[PDB]
């Protein structure tokens, strides 16, 4: 049964500040004596956390339902085990599934069911005067739980439950995340001796558990415990005292942090790279110490928002089963060419087929090509001896790379070759595969001459018949099963990738996402990477062009590949920002120069706003003297750190 | 255009046809050598006929390029090896008379009826083990009086025909045509004459004479005990007592002339029988020795295609140990391997021939051969010389570990090798100086037998037991003389065999005498050897020699160093007996 607690004084909510709290280990790799940058969901430094009490004196048994935005930092200052658990869910009313994490006097219970939670859930500890003892009497959390998918009960323990009188003695920090069906919990416990507020200091949380629950958490609610005795007179809804405890809630955002690992492998310090321009220069220099000077930082920071990849919607597989498993391969002197277009083509399975003697690529990294956009792909398939496969490469010479098949130096393709003794050799000889032996001049890259001109090797006119000094230029390979490796038939397929101004046609595979505007987002259009605000453009280009470039040749107008619109690109914002520091050793005070502001596109106004031809300077006092230059600001203006 | 540029084109067109016709002939020869049945002979003859007619026409074509314009020195060598007229320069009528003479000589030697006893194994077994003075005299005289009597008139026509054929090809005599292999011309500082071979063959034998005189006096003084009163201390050894029909090898004399009889030798047949070596492990051990000295592994097709064990009675095949290089990257070994130390040695010998043929596979078709004729067998022999030392057999599982060696064993070993190595050098030198003298015309036709037995007593120290008049023909009995083969390859093989061994033992940093030096686990020596195996015939043999030993001419000093302990022991043993011989005493 559920009881609505009465006799609780209502007070306005309280807020406090997190002093570099809520840092956890991002992965499970040991590192020591290193500065490591990582982008993940963290609690920002010097943030604004909400504060909740359980103080009898007012009652103030706080247990509101709170949002669960992108993960929660939960801190608890206790001395008597009041905070007992949480419930996470969306509606918390048996129409949807909810998660219960509770610590009852004996066990830790984790359940995922359809709960009819009470409006005011709580736990109850009762104290007997006649024999001094505190024992758990009430468990009033939910009415019914029907369809349970995940369950866990820990090994039995006995908890203290005794009411204490001193100040808070235990800090318990938790971080809760919900990603791809996993509810992730990090935690750490710390001894403290204080009375109020969230304390200073640094301590990284370690991975605790990773639950595969698969539900949609949007809200959560804290589960506390009650004290009842002979000094708590009333009915169920009024005869209850509280017991002091406090807890703090903060919300995680995607941030880049610079974490510090000492020589034992523990995170001892961190820098929030998007707190301040000073922190940004710390992040760039990859150090915790900044020397005196002026540093360029970056344009107005909207932070990470969301990442999109946009690719053409074409789901037809490429005929790679027809080039490689072709029934009849063609003589080297008259090779074949097949152009594969409008197709999504996977290469990783081709790479790992592991039936290939030689698989080499030039001008393309072996793994990057799996997700790239080209305008066309060609495939040239023929047959040669094993020894001459070396000549199939840019800048080589011989009877194959001079008169048969010539490659250019700037080659953007991949050479694949595999022995085929079994298929195309037989006893007595396989004399079908001819190759040119005599030619007047070398072959230009990618040119085919399949003529049978009689080679006039000397001075006499040959008249069109062979004999002395008139040689027929095509000579036929002799393949047999008993030959060596050097004389055995290898089939070779040469892939070529070409890119033009035309709209991409070989792109894949990689699933695309939605398109968002008015935020500063990361984007991937047809293999091009960028970070900026994408804006709708009421403009047009000529049909044969896809990208627009400015005077610096960066892309300013990138056409979406699915709907053929034109989308403009503006950096997060448009500003010029510089930072002046006397040295982190000396002080933490800094000045900021905005090079394109006439004094407002500034991070903060403060005071001491001074206008120079170098820009608007904020955080520095202007004096009418004229000293020697200490720190150059520009346009004749210098800065110093004085008394 | 220029003759050199048109010649490089002709040879590019040639090598492609030649490689395929050669492989097509080698496969058809292997098929008959492994399946000695019917119908295979016809394919052997057809594949050996198409090759011969194609090479004859391609050689007629080669002439049209004059050889003075070509200055490359490589195309010079291919065109030299192709433009040789051979025997076709002789008229049509006398070419069939000459080939009839050759056929009759081979037939008259192969089928010799002594009554009825043939040669193998009729007279050979009597001569090699009878140990009776008169039985072996009958078995000697019969052959010298039948097979040598039926070949007398023919060899007189064979001499004049071959002499005119060699005179037509711009040589002086057939002796010069034979001598012309050791000839280098055009490479300044490395030149070699055909008159230079007669020299050096004399200033190297006159340097080995003392060891032979002490080995001769020891063998005679140990042979006086067996045949009691037939040999005289001053006189020479009669010709029928030298342990062979022709007195070519003294090996069969080792059953008598044992220095220290009681001690045995390193016979390891029982060690391999005990551990059940399956007639294939031997070749794996050979492959591992070569892999360890640094050279590349065996090709895969060797293991499947090659025949390494007699197929049984159902399939008969002639199996004289051989290494086959069929071209087109195909190598095979043909041996009826049996579990015996002898086949453990021959496996390393044949494997060294196979390792020599893999080295120069990159060269053109006409330059895929040893630097000169006396290089394949030196390479095949030094590997069987290193794979026999007791240290190596100790490294391998057999030859039980402790086995301390004493000097009394190393003298038995050295003398058993000396009877084989330094006993056949004065016979090779005397035979190949007689044929050069007869071909040049120094010996008139009435002094053929009277001068042979004056060469014998002054060079080999071997008297005849019954005088032979002018009608007889003694040298024509030997297989090489009647079947028209060269013979100076066996005088140079022996010398190269030990200059290679000294240079590679030095490069392995071995310390001590050479008779127990081993080469395994020494990569540097293997690189030194492969730096000369790789050249093939494309470089002059003096340069190929200088890449290994360090000299431009053949020497005898390493051979003498190898036998220094034996030489000292013999120089001490003979002091009671005589040294040298006398030409007067004849048993008759
Ligand atoms: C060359 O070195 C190899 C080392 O791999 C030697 O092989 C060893 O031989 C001994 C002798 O029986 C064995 O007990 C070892 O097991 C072998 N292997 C190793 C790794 O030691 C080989 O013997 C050397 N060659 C010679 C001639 O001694
Ligand atoms: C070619 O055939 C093999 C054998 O059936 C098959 O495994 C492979 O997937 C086919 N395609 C390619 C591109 O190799
Ligand atoms: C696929 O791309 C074409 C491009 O012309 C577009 O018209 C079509 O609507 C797309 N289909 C989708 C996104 O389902
Ligand atoms: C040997 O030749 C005969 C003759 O036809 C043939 O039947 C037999 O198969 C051959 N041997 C082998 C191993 O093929
Ligand atoms: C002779 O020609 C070959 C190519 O056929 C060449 O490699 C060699 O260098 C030439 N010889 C000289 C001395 O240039
Ligand atoms: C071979 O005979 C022909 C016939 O005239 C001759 O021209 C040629 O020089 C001869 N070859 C040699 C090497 O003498
Ligand atoms: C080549 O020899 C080395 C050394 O014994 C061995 O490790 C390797 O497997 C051999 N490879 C082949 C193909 O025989
Ligand atoms: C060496 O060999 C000689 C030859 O008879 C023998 O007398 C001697 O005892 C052997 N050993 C030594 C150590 O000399
Ligand atoms: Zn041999």
């Amino acid at each position: 049964q559920c009881v609505n607690l009465t006799t609780r004084t209502q007070l306005p909510p309280a807020y406090t500040n997190s002093f570099t709290r809520g840092v956890y280990y991002p992965d499970k790799v040991f590192r020591s004596s290193v500065l490591h940058s990582t982008q993940d969901l963290f609690l920002p430094f010097f943030s604004n956390v909400t504060w909740f009490h359980a103080i009898h004196v007012t009652k103030r048994f706080d247990n509101p339902v709170l949002p669960f935005n992108d993960g929660v930092y939960f801190a608890s200052t206790e001395k008597s085990n009041i905070i007992r658990g949480w419930i996470f869910g969306t509606t918390l009313d048996s129409k949807t599934q909810s998660l219960l994490i509770v610590n009852n006097a004996t066990n830790v219970v984790i359940k995922v069911c359809e709960f009819q939670f009470c409006n005011d859930p709580f736990l109850g500890v009762y104290y007997h005067k006649n024999n001094k003892s505190w024992m758990e009497s009430e468990f009033r959390v939910y009415s019914s739980a029907n369809n349970c998918t995940f369950e866990y009960v820990s090994q039995p323990f006995l908890m203290d439950l005794e009411g204490k009188q001193g100040n808070f003695k235990n800090l318990r920090e938790f971080v809760f995340k919900n990603i791809d069906g996993y509810f992730k919990i990090y935690s750490k416990h710390t001894p403290i001796n204080l009375v109020r507020d969230l304390p200073q200091g640094f301590s990284a949380l370690e991975p605790l558990v990773d639950l595969p629950i698969g539900i949609n958490i949007t809200r959560f609610q804290t589960l506390l415990a009650l004290h009842r005795s002979y000094l708590t007179p009333g009915d169920s809804s009024s005869g209850w005292t509280a017991g002091a405890a406090a807890y703090y809630v903060g919300y995680l955002q995607p941030r880049t942090f610079l974490l510090k690992y000492n020589e034992n492998g523990t995170i001892t310090d961190a820098v929030d790279c998007a707190l301040d321009p000073l922190s940004e220069t710390k992040c760039t220099l990859k150090s915790f110490t900044v020397e005196k000077g002026i540093y360029q930082t970056s344009n107005f920071r909207v932070q990470p928002t969301e990442s999109i990849v946009r690719f053409p919607n074409i789901t037809n597989l490429c005929p790679f089963g027809e080039v490689f498993n072709a029934t009849r391969f063609a003589s080297v002197y008259a090779w074949n060419r097949k152009r594969i277009s409008n197709c999504v083509a996977d290469y990783s399975v081709l790479y790992n087929s592991a039936s290939f003697s030689t698989f080499k690529c030039y001008g393309v990294s072996p793994t990057k090509l799996n997700d790239l956009c080209f305008t066309n792909v060609y495939a040239d398939s023929f047959v040669i001896r094993g020894d001459e496969v070396r000549q199939i490469a840019p800048g080589q010479t011989g009877k194959i790379a001079d008169y048969n098949y010539k490659l250019p130096d700037d080659f953007t393709g991949c050479v694949i070759a595999w022995n085929s003794n079994n298929l195309d050799s037989k006893v007595g000889g396989n004399y079908n595969y001819l190759y040119r032996l005599f030619r007047k001049s070398n072959l230009k890259p990618f040119e085919r001459d399949i003529s049978t001109e009689i080679y006039q090797a000397g001075s006499t006119p040959c008249n069109g018949v062979e004999g002395f000094n008139c040689y027929f230029p095509l000579q036929s390979y002799g393949f047999q099963p008993t030959n060596g490796v050097g004389y055995q038939p290898y089939r070779v397929v040469v892939l070529s990738f070409e890119l033009l101004h035309a709209p991409a046609t070989v792109c894949g595979p990689k699933k695309s996402t939605n398109l968002v505007k008015n935020k500063c987002v990361n984007f991937n259009f047809n293999g091009l990477t960028g970070t900026g605000v994408l804006t709708e453009s009421n403009k047009k280009f000529l049909p044969f062009q896809q990208f627009g470039r400015d005077i610096a040749d960066t892309t300013d107008a990138v056409r979406d590949p699915q709907t053929l619109e034109i989308l403009d690109i503006t950096p997060c914002s448009f500003g010029g920002v510089s930072v002046i520091t006397p040295g982190t050793n000396t002080s933490n005070q800094v000045a900021v120069l905005y090079q394109d502001v006439n004094c407002w596109r500034v991070y903060s106004t403060g005071s001491n706003v001074f206008q120079t031809r170098a820009g608007c300077l904020i955080g520095a006092e202007h004096v009418n003297n004229s000293y020697e230059c200490d720190i150059p600001i520009g346009a004749g203006i210098c800065a110093s750190y004085q008394t | 255009s220029t003759i050199e540029e048109q010649a490089k084109t002709f040879l590019d067109k040639f090598n492609h046809e030649a490689e395929d016709l050669f492989y097509q002939s080698s496969l058809a020869s292997w098929n008959y050598n492994t399946n000695i049945t019917e119908e295979n002979v016809q394919n052997m003859n057809n594949a050996g006929d198409k090759w011969s007619a194609f090479l004859k026409e391609q050689s007629t074509l080669a002439q049209m390029y004059p050889l003075q314009e070509i200055q490359n020195l490589t195309v010079k060598l291919q065109l030299q090896a192709l433009q040789q007229n051979g025997s076709s320069v002789l008229s049509e009528d006398k070419s069939k008379r000459l080939n009839t003479i050759l056929n009759t000589m081979s037939t008259i030697y192969s089928t010799g009826k002594v009554c009825c006893l043939l040669l193998e194994p009729g007279l050979n077994e009597i001569m090699a083990n009878s140990l009776d003075y008169n039985e072996r005299l009958w078995a000697w005289e019969s052959w010298r009086s039948e097979v040598g009597k039926q070949l007398r008139p023919l060899y007189e026509e064979y001499v004049v025909l071959k002499n005119e054929m060699a005179r037509a090809n711009h040589y002086e005599d057939y002796g010069d045509y034979w001598r012309g292999d050791y000839e280098v011309n055009g490479v300044d500082g490395y030149d070699y004459s055909r008159g230079q071979l007669i020299e050096d063959v004399e200033h190297t034998f006159e340097e080995i004479k003392p060891l032979y005189e002490h080995l001769h006096a020891y063998v005679r003084a140990k042979l006086m005990n067996a045949y009691p009163s037939y040999i005289s201390p001053i006189g020479c050894l009669p010709a029928h007592l030298l342990g062979d029909m022709w007195g070519r090898f003294w090996t069969n004399l080792y059953s008598l002339t044992v220095p220290f009889g009681q001690k045995p030798n390193i016979d390891v047949t029982d060690a391999m029988v005990d551990q059940a070596w399956d007639a294939q492990r031997i070749f794996k051990e050979a492959e591992k020795f070569f892999v360890s000295v640094g050279l590349p592994n065996m090709t895969q097709g060797f293991w499947e295609n090659s025949m390494l064990t007699d197929p049984g009675n159902v399939q008969k095949a002639v199996c004289h140990p051989t290494a086959w290089d069929l071209g087109k990257g195909d190598f095979r070994i043909l041996m009826c391997t049996k579990v015996t130390m002898d086949d453990f040695l021959t496996a390393h010998h044949e494997m060294g021939h196979i390792q020599y043929d893999m080295a120069y596979a990159a060269q053109p078709f006409l330059l895929r051969n040893g630097a000169n004729e006396g290089f394949h067998e030196a390479v095949g022999e030094i590997m069987s010389l290193s794979a026999a030392t007791p240290k190596h057999l100790k490294s391998i599982g057999l030859l039980s570990p402790d086995f301390q060696e004493d000097n009394e064993t190393e003298i038995n070993f050295l003398l058993k090798q000396a009877l084989t190595i330094v006993g056949t050098l004065p016979f090779t030198y005397m035979l190949e100086k007689w044929r050069w003298m007869v071909f040049k015309g120094e010996i008139p036709k009435d002094q053929w037998m009277k001068k042979w037995w004056e060469m014998k007593r002054e060079i080999v120290g071997v008297v005849e037991p019954v005088p032979h008049d002018e009608t007889y023909c003694d040298p024509a009995s030997l297989f090489h003389v009647s079947n028209d083969y060269s013979f100076i390859r066996y005088y140079t093989r022996t010398l190269y065999q030990f200059q290679f061994q000294e240079a590679l033992c030095q490069a392995a940093k071995h310390e001590g005498p050479l008779h127990k030096c081993d080469i395994s686990n020494s990569t540097e020596a293997g690189q030194k050897l492969f730096n000369m195996l790789r050249l093939g015939k494309s470089e002059p043999w003096t340069l190929a020699l200088e890449n290994v030993v360090g000299a431009k001419n053949m020497n005898v000093r390493p051979l003498l160093n190898y036998f220094e302990p034996l030489f000292t022991w013999l120089k001490d043993q003979n002091k009671n007996s005589f040294v040298g011989w006398s030409t007067d005493w004849s048993p008759y």
